[PDB]
């Protein structure tokens, strides 16, 4: 469980840092899907089941509607490769890196100060979820349904054409 | 049996490589999908904080930041969709207009 | 030698000192997003170190 | 535990709004009428202002495991009601020019006032992160309405992507906050511990962050200038009101109701914010000719007078008092001024010498530029005298200083802008004649409690949550 | 216990062996056959003439706003996921909130139905007369 858990976080990590470091928008999308998956299998070895179950579900959707988007506007051949590698300069890419890097550490020394008992990894079945959900936290889910109206909302207005 | 604190950094470390995609990145679909790594790495870490306690409260919490995540991604779509429809590029730079 | 009123000018000196701190601090906002971003990284960064440091 | 009906009567604000949503909705899809729905919005809105009355006549209850409803959720409760009913009456005569469809306006403010309910009874972290980003999405959609005007649309993006970064921002410090503690509720926060842990103060850095984003405090300041020249008068008018209103109430709540609180760093920290906070916020609007990012530098600087009366809280029991009446009288001056600004603006097509023109709103504008002052005869200097009773009583020598010396700043340029109205320049509808009885009514109050402000003192006091 | 541990491994046997599979075809097809040669062979197919710039032209999709529309609705959809499978122990009470939940969604499917959203079909092709 240690093995599935560690792998998945490694491949995570290193597929989100080449989503952010790359130029190639469809590839990055193919990466992302990756660190998704692998979010997916951390979220399965630690018992949340229905929290990678819904990882893969509703982002797969999510990300469909991302390459919709990109073969929309970005796919121009070598030409948006191109642009985007002249926004990207080595001191462009070095000055958030240690600004990002005294962040992680910082929250580092946050995370080991704290006392650990381990996590037992019994699996927390969707019917227990469920039943909090629409139990002790009903307006949780009421104003989301209508936080999501809004967002729907929102989108309407904004990407209409004329 | 798995430590907390390791799956914490894991969050962590997924929190801060979204948003050094964030600020690093100068075209906007970059941003948000910078924007989808962190709200994807804050979830993470609610469902290890619930998972650590043996509760459904990180499984809830992480219900609730996807569906921010899914209303802020297509709101955020179609907003880069009128930029690219009224501005024919993707620099977040040239939003500079409103300074001073 | 005391007709330009200097007890005036040197109480007058507090209002060139926040017209220059507020024409500096205007630079800042440059209006970029990403600097924006940074900035809150940067703030983020500070109080969290404030926070450890005591 | 489960839902009782006198938890749906303690839950009327929540309801009606809810209610009118969906009503404006269905009316919105049957025919495409701007009066009507607007008409619709206002009376749903006026239906929970009266429904007030009976969650007063019910009680104080903690109806959920999430919310709680007193006198503290009731007051700003029914702030964010008034900021949200000018918004739809300044925002009417702005919608007749629109070219496009004027629906989607006051769907999008009767949803962020539901946001803003839910964060005034918000007493658990579910509910303060759903306020916030139910706050966030509309004034998202509200901020980018004029699309096509190229400063709405560099608003709307800089908004959502910033407003986004402080919401995983604070989901973050959520998450380990509740990886330290293991329950979410407002009153457990630290209840297990030597109050001082890394990981807990972590957490409530990361959540300082998203709040300070949303109470514009520095360094998370810089969107507001921009955001609030960028976006509709009326949206600028709800973003300066009932935004900050909610997201304060919900600041309030959270640093009340914690034992965290008590912690010395946060409060030192706090202190530090609220300091640089006051300064950049008035040194900012020094040189601003534009009224709209003078305004949002005002903001920033009175939401440092209000984190100076927060800071207080676990010293004094008047603190909460003190961040009443300055919010009553801060949300009156801003609704004046930004109506003002909104009345000017209107219609929608796409203040030098107003006096000359238009007597009545230059009178109105001046009212509400001496209020911001924290100038005798006005709420706004009640509102100041409590912020700086509340740290003297404290022993807050530094921060009174820096609100005498911001203070002093926006008096020049308040003050700048007032003469500015009456110098030398080189409608004809009831809706136009509606929002200037409205802006008249905020001068006409802000004038009355700053003349005699017993009343308020007495409306706030009986506000009064379980301490 | 036994059951459990060979259930995982059962499964970890079907993921590799489906993949070292479809691997294995994959090598086969490459590996096995000569190769052809043409002067027009690595040219896309157009029916038989050259193309008219190429294939890498940005292609606006008209059912964009229908996509964006979709994330929100598959968001509904793991609301009611998990609501569906925990119904008898929620009762009556849970019952009236998923009513409303259902009812504030098909308020919002009306709505986009009615506005124009939803049809983004030409006025030629909308089969009038
Ligand atoms: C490179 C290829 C992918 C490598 C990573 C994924 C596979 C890692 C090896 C897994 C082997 C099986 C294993 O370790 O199972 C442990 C555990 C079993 O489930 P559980 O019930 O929690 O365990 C207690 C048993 N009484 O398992 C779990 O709890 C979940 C196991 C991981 C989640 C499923 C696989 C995810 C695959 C993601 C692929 C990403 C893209 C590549
Ligand atoms: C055209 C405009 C481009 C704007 C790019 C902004 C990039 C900001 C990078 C900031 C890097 C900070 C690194 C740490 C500095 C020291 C700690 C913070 C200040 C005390
Ligand atoms: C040089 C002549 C200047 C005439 C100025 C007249 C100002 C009249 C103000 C009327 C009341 C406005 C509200 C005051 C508070
Ligand atoms: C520009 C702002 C200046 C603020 C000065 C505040 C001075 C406070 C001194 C406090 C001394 C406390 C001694 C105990």
């Amino acid at each position: 469980m240690e093995f599935a858990f560690y792998i998945c976080g490694l491949i995570a990590i290193l597929a989100t840092l080449r989503v952010i470091t790359h130029t190639n928008p469809v590839h990055a999308l193919l990466y992302l899907i990756i660190s998704l998956l692998a979010i997916s299998g951390v979220f399965f070895s630690l018992g949340a089941y229905f929290a990678g179950a819904l990882e893969i579900i509703v982002y797969a959707g999510a990300i469909m509607v991302l390459f919709v988007f990109v073969v929309m506007m970005l796919n121009l051949g070598g030409s948006e490769i191109e642009q985007e590698r002249q926004w990207l300069k080595p001191q462009v890419w070095i000055g958030p890196a240690i600004l990002s890097a005294i962040m992680l550490v910082v929250i580092v020394y946050a995370i080991l100060g704290v006392n650990d008992q381990g996590i037992d990894g019994t699996p927390i079945s969707a019917k227990a979820v469920g039943i909090t959900l629409f139990g002790p936290y009903v307006l949780a889910v009421e104003l989301a349904s209508m936080l999501l109206l809004a967002g729907l909302v929102v989108a309407f207005h904004v990407g209409r054409e004329e | 049996m798995i430590p907390l604190q390791h799956g914490l950094i894991l969050a962590a470390i997924l929190f801060v490589l979204g948003l050094t995609g964030l600020v690093i990145r100068r075209n906007l679909l970059f941003m948000l999908i910078g924007l989808e790594i962190m709200i994807n790495a804050s979830a993470l870490a609610f469902v290890v904080a619930g998972s650590y306690w043996g509760q459904t409260d990180g499984q809830v919490m992480y219900i609730l930041a996807i569906s921010l995540a899914a209303a802020e991604a297509s709101i955020g779509l179609a907003l880069l969709l009128q930029l690219h429809r009224r501005r024919q590029n993707l620099n977040i730079d040239s939003v500079s207009e409103m300074r001073g | 030698l005391l007709k330009r009123d200097p007890l005036n000018s040197m109480m007058n000196i507090p209002a060139v000192l926040s017209r220059f701190a507020g024409k500096g601090l205007l630079l800042s906002e440059n209006g970029y997003l990403r600097w924006y971003v940074a900035s809150m990284s940067i703030g983020a960064v500070v109080v969290l170190a404030l926070l450890m440091v005591l | 535990m489960t839902i009782t009906p006198q938890n749906l009567i303690a839950l009327l604000p929540l309801l009606i709004v809810g209610l009118t949503v969906v009503v404006v909705m269905l009316s919105i899809a049957w025919r495409r009428n701007h009066f009507l729905n607007a008409t619709l919005s206002v009376i749903g809105l006026n239906a929970a202002l009266v429904s007030l009355w009976f969650v007063g006549q019910a009680g104080a209850m903690d109806v959920t495991p999430l919310m709680r409803v007193d006198g503290f959720a009731m007051l700003y409760t029914g702030l964010v009601l008034l900021a949200s009913l000018a918004t739809c009456t300044f925002a009417y005569p702005w919608l007749e020019g629109y070219n496009d469809n004027k629906d989607e306006f006051y769907l999008l403010v009767l949803i962020a006032a539901l946001g803003g309910i839910l964060l005034a009874n918000a007493n658990h972290l579910a509910s303060l992160f759903l306020g916030i980003e139910l706050i966030s999405l509309p004034l998202f959609g509200l901020v980018g309405y004029a699309f096509r005007q190229k400063r709405s649309l560099e608003a709307s993006i800089k908004y959502t992507i910033l407003s986004a970064a402080a919401s995983s921002f604070l989901l973050f410090g959520m998450a380990l906050v509740y990886a330290q503690s293991g329950d979410l509720s407002f009153v457990a926060l630290g209840k297990n511990l030597m109050l001082n842990e890394p990981l807990l103060l972590a957490g409530f850095g990361l959540m300082i962050v998203g709040l300070g984003f949303k109470l514009s405090l520095v360094p998370f300041h810089l969107w507001t200038p921009d955001v609030y020249q960028g976006a509709p008068a009326p949206v600028s008018t709800f973003l300066a009101t009932a935004s900050k209103i909610a997201i304060f109430g919900v600041v309030m709540r959270l640093f009340l109701y914690a034992p965290v609180g008590d912690s010395e760093a946060i409060r030192v920290v706090l202190a530090i914010i609220a300091f640089a906070s006051i300064i950049f916020g008035n040194l900012m609007a020094l040189s601003q000719t534009n009224i709209k990012r003078l305004l949002g530098y005002s903001s920033i600087s009175h939401l440092g007078y209000l984190l100076v009366a927060l800071i207080a809280l676990q010293t004094g029991e008047m603190s909460m008092e003190a961040v009443g009446v300055y919010l009553a009288g801060y949300l009156f001056s801003s609704l004046g001024a930004f109506g003002v600004v909104s009345l000017m603006s209107s219609p929608y097509r796409g203040y030098r010498g107003l006096f000359w023109h238009r007597p009545i709103l230059a009178a109105v504008m001046t009212v509400m530029m001496l209020s911001l002052a924290g100038i005798p005869m006005t709420l706004g200097f009640i509102g100041k005298f409590y912020v700086l009773a509340v740290g003297v009583q404290a022993h807050l020598w530094w921060l009174v200083g820096a609100v005498v010396v911001g203070s002093a700043i926006g008096l020049y340029y308040y003050l700048r802008v007032a003469v500015s109205l009456y110098l030398h320049a080189p409608p004809s509808n009831w809706q136009y004649s509606a929002g200037g009885i409205v802006v008249l009514i905020s001068a006409l109050l802000v004038l009355v409690l700053g003349v005699w402000p017993q009343p308020l003192i007495s409306i706030v006091r009986l506000a009064m949550p379980l301490m | 216990s036994t059951e459990v541990i060979a259930h995982h491994w059962a499964f970890a046997i079907f993921l590799i062996v489906a993949i070292g599979l479809c691997c294995l075809m994959l090598v086969g097809g490459w590996f096995l056959g000569g190769r052809a040669r043409a002067r027009s062979k690595n040219v896309p197919f157009e029916s038989g003439i050259d193309s008219v710039g190429s294939a890498r032209l940005r292609l606006s999709a008209k059912f964009y706003l229908v996509a964006m529309f979709f994330v929100i609705f598959d968001v509904e959809a793991l609301y009611l996921f998990a609501w569906s499978t925990s119904i008898r122990e929620s009762g009556w009470v849970g019952f009236v909130e998923a009513a409303i939940f259902i009812f504030v969604l098909l308020a919002g499917l009306v709505y986009l139905v009615r506005i124009g959203a939803l049809d983004w079909t030409p006025a030629r092709s909308r089969r009038e007369r």
